[PDB]
């Protein structure tokens, strides 16, 4: 896994933040939207045939520009923040330093452990956690379900 | 008796057949160079050349 | 009385049901550049068998194999259409911003009106007598109930209901004695629940309205109808003569209508056993699909949706329990011309929607607007030399009904 | 003008659903006092006695 | 303000444009081109028949 | 015989005079293919080696 | 001489036969099932209907 940094192109008419938050960091906020552009054949390539391409409206270009190209579609990515309940697993295996408290995502069986290197001891403790999805939609409905990103 | 002409489809493939052709000679032959970008529609309707 | 505020004024609003609940899947990129202007749909198979006591009888009359077909087509281009005059346009108002807000819902309006208008045009079964309004709880339940018996189980049903009608529910249901939650919704908000009776319940401003039609005299049918599986096995409609009726009226029967065949009963599809609604048979009905007048002795010939199958050589594809013959007694349900604001109920694979998209004119500057899930393609130009601009909204949908004996009408009773 | 012939007529490969019923006598009548007792040697017919 | 481009053909070039009526809501497109000939001495060329 | 294709940019406000020019692009393709790797893992002077 | 086979459905067997003429090129199947039934007692049983 590799954490990478891109850029974002139309800022202005392509990021929309959460009216709530009022800091330059946009720190309190719940939900945000990236759109950006594409081209039918992409669409088709990717996604499927099957659906038309239905695109989201914004209503701010043609403003004294000649427009040639209907092949654009937008597209916007989904930003959500909330708040699970999740189950933390405590391995107190005394060897190599015993407390060690980690999340349910790392199963024993999931990750080849086996009780080599981890004690079970307490498992039971639920924590709320701050967690951060990520989805893809358009005007019609979703191109893709959501998934959880690493981060917070 | 089996009626199930409603199970298929008439097609129509997206290929096409040859066509007819024919042949430039003459075009090809006979003298461009001189009279190459030399009439404009504004300007007049005519060129001169000069005799020897 | 000069100053205006930049604000206008707030509007009416409908509100939009029918799009949402209907099927927008099956009939989703298929109307392309190559397939034309309709697209098919294949139907089931169904079988009978036979009872014989001997096991080496590989010389028999078996069954036959017949395929069906359900055809969708696409619709009129739905247009709204302005030109102004730049100077006193762009006086102090925003260049058909304040026209952008109520174009598309217009436009969508128009679309949900003539989806209703083709839902109870095409739809066949019918319940209640249009002039009692709903009142109680049976007359929710009953839909559920008659599609429960007819044997629909691959979906999901609805029905909708007009505003005042969901207060009368809400009303009965503020008089309930033990659901405390329920209780207090209905007196607080006002408002019934989900799932009412076993049926989706939506409750929607926006339904059309439809007037029955003068007519008069006990019909009667003159010539034997032909509903073999073979002839209505693409369109699931016929034709049939009528006689008994006045001496020469225009619209007789107009579209909407329900005819009732006293004599013959409904089916349970798969079982092939007639239908028993508690105390009395349930009798086979049709809708009429366009009007149809009457001429000099009471001659009445109307096409109708919704086949009565009685076919003898293909004994599976039967859906009622005797052939309509010459002499059976029909009847019109409803009084001589009022006019009412139907109730739908219906399946989810009743009657599809889509949408065929639209390209851009060459050299004509044009942007793509989205209102709920819908695209309107809008286009600007300048016809005429005399300050004259010209501004229009397209859209272009398409209708497909696959079975009209998933849904219908229906009304209350005493 | 006259465009007919370049587009075709196609079947989608889709089939509508259809009407189903419902079995609750088979599940509740008695099967186990019959379950292989009619035989090649015994024939058309068994019997049980009464009480 | 009209969409235009060119094409090629045997070293020939012709001009298409494309535009659309709005009202009556149809695409229609052109092909141009424009030749010009001259004759410089008639003495250099004819037609030649098979003597009997 | 010889077939051109067309950019539509040049004989644009210039005068041109010889028709003896013939334009041929090359065509650049990415693709993502299913290869085969094989791995001699051979002792000798080092061993893994795909 | 003839290939057979038997499925299960909802706690049911059927005996699928499939065979073919050959002099007309046609292709025939068929499926059996023997059921068998028993009325022990008539006054353990019969129709109820509501009252008033």
């Amino acid at each position: 896994q590799r954490i990478a940094i891109e850029p974002i192109y139309d800022p202005s008419r392509s990021v929309w933040f959460d009216p709530d938050a009022k800091k330059y960091d946009k720190s309190d906020a719940l939900w945000a939207f990236c759109m950006y552009s594409l081209s039918p054949e992409k669409y088709e390539a990717e996604y499927g045939k099957k659906p038309p391409t239905s695109l989201d409206v914004t209503s701010m270009t043609s403003w004294e520009y000649n427009w040639f190209g209907a092949d654009v579609i937008y597209i916007a990515k989904y930003y959500e923040v909330r708040k699970e309940s999740v189950d933390v697993i405590s391995y107190r295996h005394p060897i190599t330093g015993e407390i060690a408290t980690y999340d349910s995502d790392q199963v024993e069986d999931i990750e080849d452990e086996l009780a080599i290197a981890g004690f079970h001891e307490v498992a039971r403790r639920s924590v709320k956690r701050r967690r951060v999805y990520v989805s893809v939609v358009d005007g019609d409905g979703f191109l893709e379900k959501p998934r959880r990103i690493p981060g917070e | 008796p089996n009626n199930l002409d409603s199970n298929v489809s008439q097609i129509v493939l997206k290929k096409f057949l040859p066509g007819f052709m024919s042949d430039l000679v003459l075009a090809k032959t006979v003298d461009r160079q001189l009279l190459a970008g030399e009439i404009n529609s504004s300007t007049g309707d005519s060129v001169s050349f000069k005799r020897p | 009385s000069q100053i205006v505020l930049k604000k206008f004024l707030p509007g009416f609003m409908s509100d939009l049901v029918l799009a949402k609940t209907v099927d927008r899947q099956l009939l989703a990129g298929e109307i392309n550049s190559s397939t034309g202007d309709s697209v098919s749909f294949k139907r089931p198979h169904q079988f009978s068998s036979l009872r014989t006591p001997t096991g080496d009888i590989s010389g028999q009359n078996k069954n036959n194999l017949i395929s069906g077909k359900a055809t969708g087509r696409v619709g009129n281009y739905i247009t709204v259409a302005v030109e102004y005059q730049q100077l006193e346009e762009a006086i102090k108002l925003n260049q058909l911003e304040e026209i952008l807000a109520p174009v598309r819902q217009r436009i969508v309006t128009d679309l949900e009106t003539e989806l209703a208008h083709f839902m109870m045009n095409n739809g066949a079964l019918s319940l209640g007598s249009p002039n009692t309004p709903i009142t109680k709880w049976s007359d929710v339940a009953q839909t559920a109930s008659f599609l429960k018996d007819l044997g629909v189980n691959e979906g999901e049903n609805y029905a909708v209901m007009d505003p005042w009608s969901a207060q009368r529910l809400a009303d009965a249901q503020t008089g309930l004695h033990a659901s405390d939650q329920l209780v207090r919704t209905a007196w607080e908000n006002a408002q019934i629940p989900t799932n009412f009776g076993g049926i989706r319940a939506l409750m929607s401003n926006g339904l059309a309205s439809r007037t029955q039609g003068a007519f008069g005299g006990t019909l009667t049918v003159k010539t034997q109808p032909t509903v073999t599986y073979n002839a209505v096995k693409d369109s699931y409609q016929f034709t049939v003569t009528l006689t008994g009726a006045t001496a020469s009226v225009t619209g007789f029967l107009k579209a909407g209508d329900q005819v009732k065949f006293t004599n013959t009963y409904w089916l349970q599809q798969q079982t092939k056993q007639a239908l028993y609604n508690g105390a009395t048979p349930i009798s086979f009905t049709a809708t009429v699909t366009a009007d149809a007048n009457s001429d000099s002795g009471g001659d009445v010939t109307v096409t109708l949706s919704g086949v009565p199958i009685y076919d003898t050589t293909n004994p599976q594809y039967n859906s009622v329990s005797r052939q309509v013959e010459a002499g059976d007694a029909v009847s019109v349900v409803g009084t001589a011309s009022q006019t009412m604001k139907p109730n739908l109920f219906y399946n989810k694979f009743f009657c599809g929607l889509g949408s065929i998209p639209l390209p851009k004119l060459h050299s004509i500057d044009s942007a793509v607007a989205t209102y709920e899930g819908f695209s309107i393609r809008v286009h600007k130009y300048a016809d005429g030399d005399a300050n004259v601009q010209k501004m229009r909204f397209d859209l272009l949908p398409a209708y497909v009904c696959f079975n009209p004996h998933m849904g219908g009408q229906f009304f209350g009773n005493p």
